[PDB]
RNA sequence: UGCGAAAGCAGUUGAAGACAAGUGGCUUGUCGUUCGUUAAUGGCCU
């Protein structure tokens, strides 16, 4: 349906940013693995992607980085192989982009504990 | 599990005694000890949880891409009739 | 959803035979 | 000798081995140098076995 | 329609391993290699088969044997001008002696004493050591004609069996016992210490289990003894003074077979840890010395070697060797290490075991003593013949329309009815006395009732009465190698047959007439027959991988460009094509197989021009289409107009010698 | 008739039955005795092979 | 502590690929059937974590063809999942007394 | 390779000559050759 408009968007020549979008329109998770086993070529879906989550790897929404882990899952055999010029420092500022998150989860899971902590005794001492 | 939720009650019920102890890391490292010896390792088991998941969600898609094809897939046999009838003593016998 | 994200993006970083019997054709 | 690639003398120095490189391939010749009393040489072709030609150079 | 290929792996027919190889004529290096010599391998399943090792190893003949049989040992006899005699132990109490001819034992002579465990043969071929289970040595008189052996002597008793034997000359007779000892007996007859144990040597024991001397060969050229034994160990020990020179600690496990070379320069010696060894004496310095170096030593074989034997001339110089994994290794003899070698296959279905019939879209097959029939649809199992009665099973046909099986061993010959009854057959024997007492080698089916059968005893009959077959000249390659006129193959389809002697000689027959009108026309081997009925002709090919065709009622002009415009993988072809038909849906197109190829030749076109036994040696006298991707090739045939049948193999312990790690 | 297929196949084959103090044994047939050689014997059959197959050698 | 010794040898001298190269089902079941164990412990779950990863590294076919330890995967992943709940709140508890100071 | 912190941040990967194989050239690959660039079943002692 919608991914089929999608696919057919993205298979012709052009429209990746607005198929992307197409791809969250409907966004199901058997239909977004089912949009990686159809096809079987890419027109550098890695490298938009890879840029998208470089400009924002603190999106609340789950769409592109779901993508990306399911495309890393099924079709890594050949990301690794279709091109390796601009997608060796593609793979690098993606890299660098997403290692910060692993530097700061304790932080976070520290102030998760400080405010648990505080709410909790706040709940505790409600005046009777 | 089941003795750490002690543990998170007596910091938040007794969080003025051990604040105006004087040396708090000093009097209670053990947990201090215990709970960086238990938190330390999480990027390790992080890497190993998503480097295991992916290989064993990689392996339920594709073989739920056939996973109705097994159901009805064995249709072997065994030594029929034909060694009834293969028996060329049992033959000339029976 | 923070640490959501952060799993998610460390997530990431780290993660930076033969039939009895076939059919086949060959050339006339 | 020309050109010496490897050498060694013997434990009493009554005699010594080396290395060629005179063409397909390099050669291995012994001299005794006290005495013309023996003085041989040869490809080491007929040395190296015949996997040796289609393996790795450490061969 | 494209061709669709069948890739069949459904026969699981499986050969057994070597346990014996021997060479019918002895060495002799600065002689040519005489025109009949021929390499004898029992298997363990108790078959013998006979090859020659001209261009690349052509299987001539196959003796088979039945159930609860097997060869442990055999050896070659051949006094100068007399027929070659192939004598066998099995695992039995008796000797067996085979008539070349027919592929039968001519003879069972029970020895005297317990259960044979070694064989050999005297020097100059006269008598016959037996080594047996109760520690007897019987030596068996065979000089008294092909057929007739007579008991001479048991040698002095001793309570070990005796597990391998050897002769120093007509003189003196070594054996290595099942106690870790060699003895060492006189069997000169007329002295007065004629049969007597005059020595025992004792090789070194292992510490934790018991010993057993496994192989012993005599060394002329010096006066040694070289014995392997069961920890590894391979000693080598002076005759006279019967004693140890130097022992060797070379293999990890047992050392089943050694062998030596002509001027007994080199020692090879192979066992169950399944790396050959080789001892050297070669260097001046080593021969004015008695002192024999640890040469070199080679990793050829997959599980075992049970077997290995040498051959040198003129232009042949081979170590052969062969083992548990069921496949022959040849190897050079005086360029062990450096040289190349050649593992043949598994099988090379000179014989076939398969075969198809178009109609039903079915295939039959028979391993020993039973034969199982399945259809195409995948495949089915549609009936099966495990016939206990038999104890042997040897070639099969079916009718065309899959009436009748026939299956036929050199004994008895069998004939079923067989009716579909839907996912099953039924299948019922009609009985003929006639076919129940004759031999047959092939029968091949004139019409849905006709058949002719070839007799193992050389008779050509027509059942369901008589081809006059006239006779060859028996020359003395044909008297030495007795099978050499017999009748190897017959091709039939309507009316008109051919047979084929491998002399050289291939006779066409008409069956109305039975009248021969011989084209002899030959120079050696031949491998494969098959009759174009398109053009008139018979297609010959022989063991040099040369394609005649001859017409009938010499050879044609597509015959007499193709021969040397032949393809250069026709002419650096290793095994030979036992297998030809022509084309189903194009009557004039031939389709032909070894047993790892597959070729197609067109019958009009010819295409533009711009480790054996290599001497000038005799023979046994005195569009193009090619493909190998079902290389380990069983059987090939045709079912339709554009569907193939390929019928291949696939497939045990070992002991574990691993490759290095990283 | 699953139980005792083997059981009648076997006590239809085999022969030399007893007869009180006495024991009826068949002669064989020259057929067999000059097709074939005879049978191996499987002790020492099994002796050979058992002791290249012993475990003191790590088959694998 | 003797089976963690002899894996961290045979980590630190040579080839956790070597030690795993000639394996199958019947001969991984025995390690991935003790690293349900190990995965528990502090001591051991990075020789653990390693040693899982570089068995699924160079066996994932045959978590395609045996399923019989697909269910072993999948009871190291719940195993895994709870010590990342365990190791998660060990850092909350952390920061909750790192604000007690 | 350089700067670095253990993270990372910038840079890549030319030329000549000889030889080998394949089909005097052409292709491919090597080098106990030069110039430039910051760059073989073969395992451990008593």
């Amino acid at each position: 349906n919608i991914l089929s408009s999608h696919l057919e968007a993205n298979s012709t020549e052009i429209l990746d940013d607005l198929m992307s979008g197409s791809w969250t329109e409907p966004e199901i998770k058997k239909f977004i693995l089912t949009k990686i086993n159809t096809v079987d070529h890419l027109s550098k879906i890695f490298l938009t992607i890879s840029k998208s989550i470089t400009q924002n790897p603190w999106n609340e929404e789950n769409l592109l980085p779901l993508w990306l882990k399911w495309l890393l899952t099924l079709k890594s055999g050949e990301l690794n192989s279709i091109k390796d010029k601009h997608t060796k420092k593609n793979c690098k500022h993606l890299k660098s982009a997403l290692r910060s998150s692993e530097e700061i989860l304790p932080v976070l899971l520290g102030i998760q504990g400080r405010l648990e902590m505080l709410r909790r005794q706040a709940k505790l001492r409600e005046d009777l | 599990g089941p003795l750490n939720v002690w543990v998170k009650w007596c910091l938040i019920i007794h969080g003025g005694y051990l604040v105006s102890i004087p040396n708090l890391m000093s009097t209670l490292s053990s947990l201090h000890s215990t709970l960086k010896r238990r938190s330390d390792l999480l990027p390790r088991l992080l890497a190993l949880d998503a480097r295991l998941d992916c290989t064993i969600n990689k392996f339920k898609t594709l073989n739920y891409e056939a996973g109705d094809i097994h159901s009805s897939e064995p249709v072997v046999e065994e030594d029929e009739d034909d060694v009834e009838y293969n028996e060329e003593l049992d033959d000339a016998g029976l | 959803k923070q640490v959501e994200i952060a799993e998610r993006n460390t997530e990431l970083w780290n993660l930076i035979a033969l039939p009895t019997y076939t059919m086949e054709y060959l050339d006339i | 000798w020309h050109n010496v690639i490897l050498s060694n003398i013997s434990s009493n120095g009554k005699l010594l081995a080396h290395m060629c490189k005179d063409v397909e391939h390099k050669s291995i010749s012994v001299v005794s140098l006290f005495d013309d009393s023996v003085n041989l040489s040869f490809p080491l072709g007929s040395i190296l076995s015949s996997q040796t030609q289609s393996l790795s150079y450490n061969t | 329609e494209r061709m669709i290929v069948h890739r069949c792996r459904f026969v699981d027919f499986t050969p057994a391993t070597i346990t014996s190889l021997a060479f019918s004529h002895k060495s002799n290096i600065n002689k040519l290699t005489p025109s009949d010599l021929r390499l004898a391998i029992g298997r363990s399943n108790g078959n013998i088969e006979i090859w020659n090792p001209r261009n690349n190893w052509f299987q001539e003949m196959v003796i088979e044997g039945g159930k609860d049989r097997s060869i442990e040992g055999l050896c070659w006899s051949n006094v100068n001008g007399e027929s070659l005699r192939l004598f066998s132990i099995g695992g039995s109490t008796v000797v067996t002696e085979w008539d070349l001819a027919t592929g039968l034992p001519l003879r069972n002579y029970d020895c005297n004493s317990g259960v044979i465990w070694s064989i050999s043969i005297n020097d100059s071929q006269d008598k016959l050591s037996v080594g047996c289970d109760n520690g007897t040595v019987v030596l068996i008189d065979i000089s008294g004609g092909p057929g007739v052996l007579e008991h001479d002597t048991i040698l002095m008793r001793q309570e070990a069996r005796v597990l391998t034997l050897a002769w120093k000359k007509d003189d003196f007779v070594i054996g290595g016992c099942s106690d870790g000892r060699i003895r060492i007996w006189s069997a000169q007859k007329n002295d007065e210490n004629m049969g007597r144990l005059l020595h025992t040597m004792k090789v070194d024991k292992a510490k934790k289990e018991s010993t057993l001397v496994w192989s012993v060969i005599y060394l002329p050229r010096t006066d040694q003894i070289a014995s392997g034994d069961s920890t590894g160990s391979i000693k080598f020990w002076d005759f006279q003074f019967a004693t140890l020179n130097q022992s060797f600690k070379a293999h990890d496990a047992d050392v089943l077979c050694l062998t030596t070379d002509t001027d007994n320069n080199y020692v090879f010696s192979a066992g169950v840890d399944r790396k050959i060894f080789q001892f050297s004496q070669n260097t001046n310095k080593s021969q004015k010395n008695n002192r024999w170096v640890n040469s070199s030593n080679r990793l050829l074989h997959g599980n075992d070697i049970r077997a290995i034997c040498a051959y040198q001339s003129k232009g042949a110089d081979f170590l052969v060797s062969g083992g548990v994994e069921k496949t022959l290794v040849i190897n050079s003899l005086t360029s062990f290490s450096n040289g190349n070698y050649r593992k043949m296959p598994t099988v090379e279905p000179y014989s076939k075991n398969v075969l198809v019939n178009k109609e039903q879209r079915l295939v039959v097959s028979w391993s020993e003593s039973t034969v199982k029939i399945w259809t195409m649809g995948n495949y089915k199992l549609v009936c099966k013949l495990t016939l206990k009665d038999d104890q042997n099973i040897s070639t099969c046909s079916l009718s065309p329309d899959g009436q009748v099986l026939v299956v036929g061993r050199p004994s008895t010959t069998k004939v079923f009815h067989l009716q579909p009854v839907g996912n099953k057959l039924k299948v019922t024997k009609l009985d003929n006395d006639l076919l129940l007492r004759t031999s047959t080698k092939l029968v091949k089916f004139i019409d849905n009732s006709k058949i002719v059968i070839c007799s193992c005893e050389d008779d050509v009959f027509i059942v369901d009465q008589e081809v006059e077959l006239l006779e060859v000249t028996s020359t003395k390659s044909s008297i030495k190698v007795p099978y050499i006129n017999r009748i190897n193959h017959l091709e039939v389809d309507q009316n008109i047959a051919v047979i084929s002697r491998g002399c050289g000689v291939v006779d066409i027959l008409d069956l109305k007439a039975r009248i021969s009108k011989p084209l002899a026309r030959l120079n050696n081997f031949i491998t494969a027959v098959h009759i174009n009925t398109s053009r008139k002709s018979v297609v010959v090919i022989t063991a040099d991988n040369k394609i005649y065709e001859f017409n009938m009622n010499v050879l044609t002009q597509w015959s007499k460009n193709n021969t040397d415009n032949l393809p250069k993988e026709w002419k650096t072809l290793k095994e030979n094509c036992v297998g030809i038909f022509s084309d189903i849906e194009n009557s004039s197109r031939l389709w032909f197989w070894g047993a790892t190829w597959i070729s197609r030749i067109d019958f009009d076109v010819d295409f533009p021009i711009n480790l054996t036994i290599t001497d000038e040696s005799n023979f046994m006298n005195d569009h193009f289409f090619f493909t190998d991707k079902y290389k380990p090739l069983l059987f090939v045939d045709l079912i339709s107009s554009n569907e193939l049948a390929i019928i291949e193999r696939n497939p045990q312990k070992a002991f574990i010698q691993p490759k290095l790690v990283f | 008739i699953k139980t005792k297929k083997r059981k009648t196949l076997k006590n239809l084959r085999k022969d030399s039955v007893k007869r009180g103090k006495f024991r009826v044994q068949l002669l064989s047939t020259t057929q067999d005795s000059k097709t074939l050689p005879p049978k191996k014997e499987s002790s020492i059959i099994r002796s050979k092979d058992r002791w290249l197959n012993r475990k003191a050698l790590n088959k694998g | 502590e003797l089976t963690l010794t002899v894996l961290q040898e045979l980590r630190k001298r040579g080839k956790v690929r070597v030690a795993l190269y000639g394996r199958d089902e019947s001969t991984l079941e025995p390690l991935l059937n003790w690293c349900l164990k190990g995965i528990e412990d502090v001591r051991s779950a990075s020789i653990v974590a390693d040693w899982v990863a570089v068995v699924l590294e160079l066996y994932g076919n045959t978590l395609e063809s045996s399923p019989v330890l697909q269910e072993l995967m999948i009871d190291l992943k719940t195993k895994v999942r709870h010590e990342i709940h365990k190791s998660k709140e060990a850092q909350r508890i952390e920061g909750m007394l790192q604000l007690l100071t």
